[PDB]
């Protein structure tokens, strides 16, 4: 039937949200200590690294969106919840699936945090090109702008204080990552227990043939499309599984901020739960993913 | 090529709302003209999901439901009431777009409309 419980409530809804935070906060921060500055700048300087992957979303991703929409016939609502999944910056929970396929932890950055930057930019005039007829009024003020700095800036603490931990003194590296293993499990299972107790009773509305159809496809052929563009042209061969977890990987928390305020809340209904439920299968899609490249060592 | 609707005859009624041409609608409300006066809201339904809305006077009277093999909706009424003599506006909605759900505005396609009738 219907999506009952009232979303933005204290007791629960926050507890998603003020603990994720502190879930991101630490992991990238654990997660900085494994990039060297001193070759940033060579993947920055000379933009190969990048460009595959910032046009493999921005230019490739978009039109998987948009073709799933057209071909399946969808209705010009989740029509357009799959395309503003699709015009969605780099994820930042696609970093942590770099350093589990041994690619090159330090581009993943600079197709993370300077393809974020481009969302403010792109997806705002992303829209008219691809939302011509699905909707009628503008998008220009519906995104989420002081929402993604916020954003990016969370995500670029860790970024370099992630690695400045490696100028005073590594000998606290141990002291802090010998707990952070210890410590950072607790917080997971806060997120998890929470999410099932306030949206997790009212997913079996969600599910949809027609909707699950193009949750699984979607981050599949991200990946898939955004290796063979990669490792194919000319870009080295073990540097291309980082590309390819960076395209089909994009944050999906940031378009459940725009369905909240793009149009009313009846005509979504567990619509919410799309962006939740496409973390899944993206996040499941990789955990496929993960084994199959750690097979080719053995 | 608008919507076609059936019933609304002189008095519990049913009248159903079928669309015309093969269109995907993200959801189908029910509106009431009264007579000489503004076009009132009456009830909701969305189309993928079962979420629904009446309005004030009609929460518990009447009752909107779809059916999933047909595309026809219907709007079944219970306890008609002698002020409810008006004509019904059968309204699809086929683009999204920000417009209340109780304003016209959200709606695209209208219907060929019905009177209700009582005594």
């Amino acid at each position: 039937f219907t999506l009952p419980p009232n979303f933005g409530k204290r007791p629960t809804d926050l507890a998603l949200s003020v603990i994720l935070v502190v879930m991101l906060f630490i992991i990238m921060l654990s997660l900085g200590c494994t990039m060297e500055f001193s070759k940033i700048k060579a993947h920055l300087w000379k933009p190969k690294g990048l460009a595959i992957a910032l046009v493999a979303q921005y230019g490739i991703m978009p039109l998987t969106a948009f073709v799933l929409g057209k071909v399946f016939r969808l209705n010009n609502i989740e029509a357009l919840a799959i395309l503003i999944c699709g015009c969605s910056p780099g994820g930042n929970l696609s970093n942590i699936f770099s350093l589990a396929m041994k690619g090159d932890m330090n581009l993943s950055i600079v197709m993370t945090t300077c393809s974020t930057f481009l969302a403010l930019g792109m997806m705002p005039l992303l829209l008219y090109i691809y939302s011509r007829g699905i909707y009628d009024g503008d998008l220009k003020d519906k995104v989420p702008y002081k929402g993604i700095v916020i954003s990016l800036v969370l995500v670029l603490i860790p970024c370099t204080i992630g690695i400045v931990l490696k100028s005073k003194r590594p000998q606290y590296m141990r002291y802090v990552i010998k707990g952070g293993m210890i410590i950072i499990l607790l917080c997971s299972v806060a997120v998890t227990v929470l999410s099932a107790i306030n949206v997790g009773k009212s997913i079996m509305f969600a599910m949809t043939p027609h909707l699950i159809a193009t949750s699984s496809l979607m981050p599949f052929i991200g990946f898939l499309l955004g290796y063979v563009l990669s490792a194919l042209f000319c870009l080295n061969g073990r540097c291309r599984r980082t590309v390819s977890m960076e395209t089909g990987c994009q944050n999906v928390q940031l378009c459940s901020t725009i369905l909240n305020v793009a149009f009313p809340p009846e005509v979504i209904g567990p619509l919410f739960f799309f962006p939740l439920l496409y973390m899944i299968f993206q996040l499941g899609e990789g955990l496929l993913l993960i084994a199959i490249f750690w097979c080719y060592e053995k | 090529v608008q919507l076609v609707e059936s019933g609304g005859g002189l008095v519990s009624l049913r009248l159903s709302c079928a669309a015309s041409t093969n269109l995907r609608s993200y959801a189908m409300a029910w509106f009431r003209q009264a007579p000489g006066k503004e076009r009132e809201f009456v009830s909701f339904i969305n189309w993928n999901y079962g979420n629904t809305r009446y309005a004030d006077s009609v929460k518990g009277r009447f009752t909107i439901s779809r059916d999933n093999a047909k595309i026809t909706v219907y709007l079944q009424m219970n306890s008609l009431k002698p002020e409810d003599t008006a004509v019904y506006y059968c309204a699809a909605a086929t683009i999204g777009r920000l417009a209340g759900i109780d304003s016209t505005t959200l709606y695209d396609y209208w219907g060929q409309g019905t009177q209700v009738t009582v005594s």
